[PDB]
Parts: structure tokens; C-alpha cells; sequence
């Protein structure tokens, strides 16, 4: 019963920057954690970012660190993902994800997944 | 929410359904004192308490009227005539981080121990020696609060547990949080099996201008014997009297002589039960 | 780091059939796996988090079992809305949910 | 806030309270009855401040408070409680004013002479600000009227097991400077279902000023013994400390004794200190031996 | 006994403590002060516990 | 897949000594290991089942003990009649029954 539509796929250089949003309206967003996850076109599912359900604790990847930059706005049911300096490897599907508890790193599990958005990184017409 | 802060929620106004509640098994300890959980339907309370917090493993034990500990002395008591029932559950899926959940206190030291059901909230920094601390932390200068260390590594006696406790208080005040149960029409001027929002009972209630029981319910009498109860759908004044009592004393002769008796109810008018009065 | 390990690649199976999908981890992670079900078509569900605890909003059929290294998932009869790619995760390690390779099922 | 300093200093006066201050223990009905109860009554005979001139300072609740007042306009209106009431802490705030009745539990910000001004009343300046609000509450609507004595006004206030219950009573009388000699029962008006600590409290008033008292009495744990008549009214009682005729009436639960010696309780003398008396030995007992062993 | 062994396999080391109260001078006492002693005079007292 | 070791290769003793024969698991294998003597003229016999459990039928000389990773067999004499080779087999993995190699035994 819950909705997660994200935008901000498209097609960038390398080392350009692209901003993404993702549109909670199912549920409370202000006592849940969000994280992101990275879809590649041939391969499985990986963690990128998470944050808390207040902006206190925010955890990386370690393939990512330096590079993203996740966000949160609890007044609109709105979180952000601001990524930074993509590369070729970076061309995968985006999901926005739920969190059940209310931390980053806990035994909770992802319960609630959304549509992803694909992003291409590469020089074409 | 914390040990020191922990939550109380009122309750009332209720058809208080337990049987979820107990039908449920997401609880490791369940435990009632007083109270059958099983009976927990009919009987009707005029006002129900709520208190939640997160506790360690190990203090699961000590949440029990007459328990003697840190958190039982300095942070939660009970009453030793405590009635209700208590519910704990495992939180390491919610409560649990890997760096160490610090969102949780409790209380370390204290000048003596507290009054059951209160609360303590001031932070003030602990004298535990003779030199002023001056709102200075130091030697003899211990702070009262301490920060659980939960992790998902932790040892499952150590695990962070999170403690629900239902408290049910009873007293001559209107019940509003009841059972489900249906209400049935009255009948009166008859030996009946009434029961008044879980007072149970045998009798004829007939109708009777005792008084005008303004704010008043119950009446008693030199016993614990209700005499008159006020109905709880409607505002009157029903009156309880106990069916009829008496002996049966055989009147006979000898056996020897005949084989005939006469039996008599003392104390009976037996209009109602050769017949004598 | 820790390693997690998928024993299956491929099954296949008839509308009427059960099959076991089976994930085992390299170190001990105490019961702490989660699957989920990814439709190639649409977003993925989850279907059991933890060890053997199954969430509302899908269908009993599914029932999952294991502890420490071993685990297993199972389907009592693959009816024909099942043909999806499955996932286990582990969530107890300090490379945070590191998430096992797919297992595509194509009943037939 | 505004400051009144036109006041002229007086020391508090004392008056005998007399028989007053007997409320229903509790909600059950009976009649034709001599019952004991152990509850916080108001001693028999006590010792009740006398208060006058504008004089409204702060009281201590101890464990309890017997508020009485006579009045012919009702400068009084309402009560305020709390410990600190600088919105340090939640406070209690009662206000029977010219419009309704108005309880409210938020923390204020009381200014150091909280009062109402004023034939119509206009100014509301008990308090600046209020925030964390958590209960509120207001009765039916009814309107009073802003303009020797005539009538006598008396309030029970009692806060146990998280309740603050009041009880209240209202009745003619034609005293001016004296308190009445006689037995009036108080029934219960309101018992509120908030937890609050209450130290100190405070009373409102609502330029001119009038003539008016109130006094203020202190509750303490004592036995009553109650007599119900043939309707289940309270008309007597019984301190049942106050003096040795008043024990012996409780020994034999009745008001009257007839002559003839009775036995009532034990005389025991009570302990004035306590001494220890242990060996002066200041060697350790060799635990460290038994647990810090290498090899068992 | 190995270190490899099973949680319920390890070795324990027991030490118990037992007490004897009976009609004896009490010589193990606890770290309590003693005070003056007063005559003619209503007390509590304490003469070894 | 689980792959199963054996530490010792070929060991020498006396009718008086005590010599130990261990075998690691490379996945836990929570105490389900067994014991087989494989006298090579005839046909092998078992003499501890699960970690340190003694079938009935053979001596009390023989002791076994280990669990999850780690295991460990014992000889406390080494009489004249022990001369064969000891295997450790597993029962926990989805590899049915795999054995490890064997570890001659020649007193001298
Ligand atoms: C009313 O009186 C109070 C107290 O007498 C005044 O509060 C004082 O304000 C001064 C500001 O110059 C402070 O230095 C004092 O510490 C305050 N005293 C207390 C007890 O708080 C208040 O300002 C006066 N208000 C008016 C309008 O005269
Ligand atoms: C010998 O025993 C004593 C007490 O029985 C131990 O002393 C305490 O040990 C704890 C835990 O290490 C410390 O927190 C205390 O500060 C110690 N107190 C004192 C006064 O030393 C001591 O640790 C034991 N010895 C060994 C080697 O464990
Ligand atoms: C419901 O209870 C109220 C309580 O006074 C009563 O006034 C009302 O008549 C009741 N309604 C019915 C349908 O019994
Ligand atoms: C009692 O019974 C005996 C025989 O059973 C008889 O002989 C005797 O007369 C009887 N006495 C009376 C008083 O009935
Ligand atoms: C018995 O009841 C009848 C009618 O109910 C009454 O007339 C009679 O007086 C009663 N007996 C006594 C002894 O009161
Ligand atoms: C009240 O106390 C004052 C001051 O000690 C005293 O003068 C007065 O007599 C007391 N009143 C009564 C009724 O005891
Ligand atoms: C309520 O209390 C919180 C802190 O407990 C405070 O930050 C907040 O400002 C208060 N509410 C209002 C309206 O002031
Ligand atoms: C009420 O507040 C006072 C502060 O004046 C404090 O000393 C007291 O302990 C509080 N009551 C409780 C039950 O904590
Ligand atoms: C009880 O009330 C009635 C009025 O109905 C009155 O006549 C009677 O005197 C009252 N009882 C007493 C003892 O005053």
C-alpha cells in the first residue's frame, strides 16, 4: 500500500553529476530508515547508502565513499541521493528501499522496494 | 524510551479484547499476577496502565513485586500487591546496532531508593565522595546515567529486551474499560444469577428507593454483602436480597410403630414452598 | 569481509512439484537471513526475514529453515505466478547487507 | 509581570477550626451505620492560617489542603499548583472565571505576582507564556456574577496514586469574623486522572480592592469514626486521637459511654538510640586465596 | 579437557561458600563500626549481630 | 560443497604410547562427525558416532571429542590390534556422506 516512485535517471558523461528523489506517501516517513540499492544489468543486487530516521547516522559503501552524498527531508516525505564523479561502472538500476526499524545497521531487513530508475554513464546521441 | 523515562499510557474507555493478546506468540515471557490470563475477558477494570522501556536480558527476573536490584531499587518498582501482567519480547532485529545502540540509559547511583511508581528525570551529577562537583564531572563526581551497550554480537543473556507491563487497578469507581461481552435484558422480582460489571452473585432484585446515591454505586451491609447496586445501562437503584434459606426437620414416630413422616420448613412462609403455618 | 554463497544456478520444476533453494554462508550469522523474490519485470518483494519468519502480505506456501551456516528455502508447489529469481542477504556481518548471487527458476 | 507593592506587611491570624473538614472516604453507600476509616482527615480542634487588604502568598501541600472562604463577590477565582512555575516543571492551573470552569496541566510561565484585574473584569495577566500542554478540560456553561457574609465556601484537595481528587461543599451562614461551630459533609466534585508533584500553590484574585479571607488548613493521616443516618448523610464523627474520651468512644464504637473504667490500648516506651558493639579485628578474610588460585 | 571442546564440555571450576550459625562466639563478622556504649538508657543494641 | 581434511598423514607409536588423530571440517558441521577403522584385509568398522559418542562393541580406550570445525580422535594405548587406517566422515552438508582421506598407522 505504500508508494516509492524515484527520478533522475538519464544519460552522463563520466565524472558528471546527476541528482536523485524519491517520493514516500504510504506510510510515516518520519521514524523509518531509507536505504539505496544498486542493480547492475548483469549481475545481483548491492547496497550503496542508508540513512536513519533523523539525519544522525548516514553509513557508505565502501565503493561509494566519498562520492555520494544522501539526504533526507522530513517535512515533504522526500530523501535525496546526490551522486558525485560517476564512472562507467555506475550505469546500473537504482532502487529506493525501506528500512523496518529505525537505524542503519540493524538486523532489519529491506521490507518495502520501489520501481528503479536507470542511469546510463557514457558518451552518446 | 528509556529506563529513567520510561512511558506510561492511559488507558480507558474500552471493549478491552485480551484474546489476541494472548492467542499471540511473539512473546517470550508472559506472566500474570493475580489474574488468570484466560479470565481476563469478563472482568471489568476502571482504569488500566501502560509502562514501556528497554531493559537488559538478565533484568527480565527483576521486574516482579518484592525484587531487590540496580534497576529495581534506582530506576522501576513495583508494588508488593502488584496485580496484572507483564510482557517482554527480544528487540535485537530493532534495538541492536553493530557500533553499539547508546540511545538507551539507566540510572547508576542515587542517595536512596525510590517510592514504587515514580519517576526521575533529573541529571544532576552524583556526590559520591566529600569535594564539590560544581556542576564539574571529577573525582567523587560519578554521573548517574549509563549507556547500554547492545550489539547483535552480544551474548543472549546480555540482549536488549523491551518490557511492557499492564497494570489493572480496581475501586467503587464506574468501570470503563470492560470486556467483550454482551448485556442482557433485565428481569427482576425473580431468583436470578446477575452479574454487575464482573460483580457476581445470586439474588432477587427487586426495586427500591434506598436513597439517592447521588455519585454512589454500591451498598453495604455489616458483611461484605453488596445490598444495592445501581444498574450500569440505565440510572436506577435495583436492591439485592438472597433467595430463601431454612432446615428440613422430619417429624416421625418409631419406626416400629409406623413408617410415615411430616416434614417442616422453619423460618419459610411456603406460600411458595394439609398444609400448616 | 564475509562471503555469501549460492548451492543452486538453475532449476526447473512442474506446476505441481517442490523444490528446495538453498543459501549458505561462509561464517556463522545466527539466523539473521532475509529472501526476497525479484521479478524481473517490476520491483522485488520480500517474502521472509529472519530465519523462519514469514511476512504478511504473501502466501504461507513458502517456508524457510536454517541457522548459522546453513540455510534453506522451499516451495510447497510452485504455482505458475512463482517463476521469479531469488536472493538471500545476510544482515549480521560488518560489510553491511551483502547480498547473495540470483537463482533463476524457469518451471517446465 | 505588574507588580503590586501596596500592601501593608501583617502577620497571619489563627482561628480554631473546629469540627470542620469531614468528607465521604469513598463512593459506597450506607446508613444507619458507625464506621472506622483510617484516611487524611483535618485534625479535630487544629490550628487553621488566617489570611486577609490583599494577602495571596505562596503555600506549601504537604499532603493535603483544607480550603475554606467567605465571600460576597467572589474575589477568588481559581488555584494554581506546580513546584517551580517558571515552566521548569508542570504545573496545575485552575480557573473559575466570569465564563466556565478551565483546568488546564500545560507549563506556564507564572510571573511573581500572578492575579486577575477588574463592573467588569478585563485584565489576564496570571501568566506570559505556555507551552508542552498535555490536559485540558471545561464544564457546562454558567454565568456568575462579577458584583455580615452570607455564604461559606470550603475545598478538600488530595493528590495520592496519581488522582488529584476535590471535594467541595457549599452552605448559608451569618457569621462575619467567625468560623461556624458545627458539622457539615463535603462530597466529591472532581477526582483528575493526572500524575502530577505538587509542593506549593497558590491563590487568584480578581484598582480596588475587597473585603474578603480565606482560610487554609493541612490534612495528616488520622481514624475517624463516622455515624450515617436513617438517609446515609455523614451528621457526626469522632477524632479518634484527640483525646482519651475519644479513644475510649472508639473502643466501644458508639457515642456514648457509660460510667464504669475501660481498658483502650498499651502504654509502651519507645527507644532513644542505638549502640554496636563488634570486636576490633582489622585483618581481611583470605578470599583472594581461594578464588585467585591457579590450580584447584 | 581441550580447548576445542563444546560449550557444556568445558571445564568449571566450583568454589562454595557454607555458613554455621549455632550457640558460638561469632569470629567472621562483617566491616561494621562499632559505637559508645550507654548504661540506664532504652537501646537497641547489637552484641555481635 | 564441503570440503573435507585430514592434519595427519602416517603416525608411528608403541604398544605403550598415545598418539591423537584430528580432522578439520572446512564448513561447521555442528558435532555430526563419525569414525570408521578400515582394517585393509577386511571390512571397515565404526567406532564413534556423532562427535563423542562410543558404539557399543568396541573399547572404552577410544575417545573422541570436537565440535563445529575442529575435531579430534585419540588412542590411548595403541595395543597390538590397532594397526589400520581411521576415516571422518560428515553427515551434516547437502554432499551426501563425504569422507576424508585416509591416515596410516604403523606402530614401530
Ligand atoms: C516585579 O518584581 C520582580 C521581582 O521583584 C522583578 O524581577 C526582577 O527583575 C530584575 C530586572 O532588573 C532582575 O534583576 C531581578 O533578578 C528580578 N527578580 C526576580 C525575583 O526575578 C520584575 O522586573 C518586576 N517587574 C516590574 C514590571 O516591575
Ligand atoms: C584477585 O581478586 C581481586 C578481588 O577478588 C581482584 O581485584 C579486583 O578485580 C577487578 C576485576 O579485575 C577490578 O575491577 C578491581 O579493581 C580489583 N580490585 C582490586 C582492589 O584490585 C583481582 O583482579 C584478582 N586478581 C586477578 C589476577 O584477577
Ligand atoms: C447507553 O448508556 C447510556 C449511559 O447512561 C444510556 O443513557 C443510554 O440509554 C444507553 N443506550 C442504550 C441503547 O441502552
Ligand atoms: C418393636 O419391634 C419388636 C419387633 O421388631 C416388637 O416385638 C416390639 O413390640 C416393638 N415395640 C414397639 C414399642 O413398637
Ligand atoms: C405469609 O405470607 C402471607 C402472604 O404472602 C401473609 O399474609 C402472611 O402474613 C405471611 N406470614 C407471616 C407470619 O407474616
Ligand atoms: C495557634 O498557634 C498560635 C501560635 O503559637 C497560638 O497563639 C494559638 O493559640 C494557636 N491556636 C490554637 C487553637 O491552638
Ligand atoms: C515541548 O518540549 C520540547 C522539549 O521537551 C521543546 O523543545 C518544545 O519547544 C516544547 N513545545 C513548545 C510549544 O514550546
Ligand atoms: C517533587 O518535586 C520535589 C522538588 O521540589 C522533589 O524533591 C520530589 O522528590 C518530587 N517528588 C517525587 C515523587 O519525585
Ligand atoms: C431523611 O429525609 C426525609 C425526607 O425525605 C426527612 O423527612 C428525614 O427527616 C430525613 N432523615 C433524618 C434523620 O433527618
Amino acid at each position: 500500500e505504500v508508494q516509492l516512485v524515484e527520478s533522475g535517471g538519464g544519460l552522463v558523461q563520466p565524472g558528471r553529476s546527476l541528482r536523485l528523489s524519491c517520493a514516500a506517501s504510504g506510510f510515516t516517513f518520519d521514524d523509518y530508515a531509507m536505504h539505496w540499492v544498486r542493480q547492475a544489468p548483469g549481475k545481483g543486487l548491492e547496497w550503496v547508502s542508508g540513512i536513519s530516521w533523523n539525519s544522525d547516522s548516514i553509513d557508505y559503501a565502501d565503493s561509494v565513499k566519498g562520492r555520494f552524498t544522501i539526504s533526507r527531508d522530513n517535512a515533504k516525505n522526500s530523501l535525496y541521493l546526490q551522486m558525485n564523479s560517476l564512472r562507467a561502472e555506475d550505469t546500473a538500476l537504482y532502487y529506493c528501499a525501506k528500512d523496518r526499524g529505525y537505524e542503519i545497521l540493524t538486523p532489519a531487513s529491506f521490507d518495502y522496494w520501489g520501481q528503479g530508475t536507470l542511469v546510463t554513464v557514457s558518451s552518446a546521441s | 524510551a528509556s529506563v529513567y523515562a520510561w512511558n506510561r499510557k492511559r488507558i480507558s474507555n474500552c471493549v478491552a479484547d485480551y484474546s489476541v493478546l494472548y492467542n499471540s506468540a511473539s512473546f517470550s515471557t508472559f506472566k500474570c499476577y493475580g489474574v488468570s490470563p484466560t479470565k481476563l475477558n469478563d472482568l471489568c477494570f476502571t482504569n488500566v496502565y501502560a509502562d514501556s522501556f528497554v531493559i537488559r536480558g538478565d533484568e527480565v527476573r527483576q521486574i516482579a513485586p518484592g525484587q531487590t536490584g540496580k534497576i529495581a531499587d534506582y530506576n522501576y518498582k513495583l508494588p508488593d500487591d502488584f496485580t496484572g501482567c507483564v510482557i517482554a519480547w527480544n528487540s535485537n532485529n530493532l534495538d541492536s546496532k553493530v557500533g553499539g545502540n547508546y540511545n538507551y540509559l539507566y540510572r547508576l547511583f542515587r542517595k536512596s531508593n525510590l517510592k514504587p511508581f515514580e519517576r526521575d528525570i533529573s541529571t544532576e551529577i552524583y556526590q559520591a565522595g566529600s569535594t564539590p562537583c560544581n556542576g564539574v564531572e571529577g573525582f567523587n563526581c560519578y554521573f548517574p546515567l549509563q549507556s547500554y551497550g547492545f550489539q547483535p554480537t552480544n551474548g543472549v543473556g546480555y540482549q536488549p529486551y523491551r518490557v511492557v507491563v499492564l497494570s489493572f487497578e480496581l475501586l467503587h469507581a464506574p468501570a470503563t474499560v470492560c470486556g467483550p461481552k454482551k448485556s442482557t435484558n433485565l428481569v427482576k422480582n425473580k431468583c436470578v444469577n446477575f452479574n454487575f460489571n464482573g460483580l457476581t452473585g445470586t439474588g432477587v432484585l427487586t426495586e427500591s428507593n434506598k436513597k439517592f446515591l447521588p455519585f454512589q454505586q454500591f451498598g453495604r451491609d455489616i458483611a461484605d454483602t453488596t445490598d444495592a447496586v445501581r444498574d450500569p445501562q440505565t440510572l436506577e437503584i435495583l436492591d439485592i436480597t438472597p433467595c430463601s434459606f431454612g432446615g428440613v426437620s422430619v417429624i416421625t414416630p418409631g419406626t416400629n410403630t409406623s413408617n410415615q413422616v411430616a416434614v417442616l420448613y422453619q423460618d419459610v412462609n411456603c406460600t411458595e414452598v394439609n398444609v400448616f403455618q | 569481509d564475509i562471503q555469501m554463497t549460492q548451492s543452486p544456478s538453475s532449476l526447473s520444476a512442474s506446476v505441481g512439484d517442490r523444490v528446495t533453494i538453498t543459501c549458505r554462508a561462509s561464517q556463522s550469522i545466527s539466523s539473521y537471513l532475509n529472501w526476497f523474490q525479484h521479478k524481473p519485470g517490476k520491483a522485488p518483494k520480500l517474502l521472509i526475514y529472519g530465519a523462519s519468519s514469514l511476512q504478511s502480505g504473501v502466501p504461507s506456501r513458502f517456508s524457510g529453515s536454517g541457522s548459522g551456516t546453513d540455510f534453506t528455502l522451499t516451495i510447497s508447489s510452485l504455482q505458475p505466478e512463482d517463476f521469479a529469481t531469488y536472493y538471500c542477504q545476510q544482515s549480521y556481518s560488518t560489510p553491511p547487507y551483502t547480498f547473495g548471487q540470483g537463482t533463476k527458476l524457469e518451471i517446465k | 509581570c505588574v507588580n503590586l507593592t501596596t500592601r501593608t506587611q501583617l502577620p497571619p491570624a489563627y482561628t480554631n477550626s473546629f469540627t470542620r473538614g469531614v468528607y465521604y472516604p469513598d463512593k459506597v453507600f450506607r446508613s444507619s451505620v458507625l464506621h472506622s476509616t483510617q484516611d487524611l482527615f483535618l485534625p479535630f480542634f487544629s490550628n487553621v492560617t488566617w489570611f486577609h487588604r490583599f494577602d495571596n502568598p505562596v503555600l506549601p501541600f504537604n499532603d493535603g489542603v483544607y480550603f475554606a472562604s467567605t465571600e460576597k463577590s467572589n474575589i477568588i477565582r481559581g488555584w494554581i499548583f506546580g513546584t517551580t512555575l517558571d515552566s521548569k516543571t508542570q504545573s496545575l492551573l485552575i480557573v473559575n472565571n466570569a465564563t466556565n470552569v478551565v483546568i488546564k496541566v500545560c507549563e506556564f510561565q507564572f510571573c511573581n505576582d500572578p492575579f486577575l484585574g477588574v463592573w467588569m473584569e478585563s485584565e489576564f495577566r496570571v501568566y506570559s507564556s505556555a507551552n508542552n500542554c498535555t490536559f485540558e478540560y471545561v464544564s457546562q456553561p454558567f454565568l456568575m456574577d462579577l458584583e455580615n457574609f452570607k455564604n461559606l465556601r470550603e475545598f478538600v484537595f488530595k493528590n495520592i496514586d496519581g488522582y488529584f481528587k476535590i471535594y467541595s461543599k457549599h452552605t448559608p451562614i451569618n457569621l462575619v469574623r467567625d468560623l461556624p461551630q458545627g458539622f457539615s459533609a463535603l462530597e466529591p466534585l472532581v477526582d483528575l486522572p493526572i500524575g502530577i508533584n505538587i509542593t506549593r500553590f497558590q491563590t487568584l484574585l480578581a484598582w480596588t480592592a475587597g473585603a474578603a479571607a480565606y482560610y487554609v488548613g493541612y490534612l495528616q493521616p488520622r481514624t475517624f469514626l463516622l455515624k450515617y443516618n436513617e438517609n446515609g448523610t455523614i451528621t457526626d464523627a469522632v477524632d479518634c486521637a484527640l483525646d482519651p474520651l475519644s479513644e475510649t468512644k472508639c473502643t466501644l464504637k458508639s457515642f456514648t459511654v457509660e460510667k464504669g473504667i475501660y481498658q483502650t490500648s498499651n502504654f509502651r516506651v519507645q527507644p532513644t538510640e542505638s549502640i554496636v558493639r563488634f570486636p576490633n579485628i582489622t585483618n581481611l578474610c583470605p578470599f583472594g586465596e581461594v578464588f585467585n588460585a591457579t590450580r584447584f
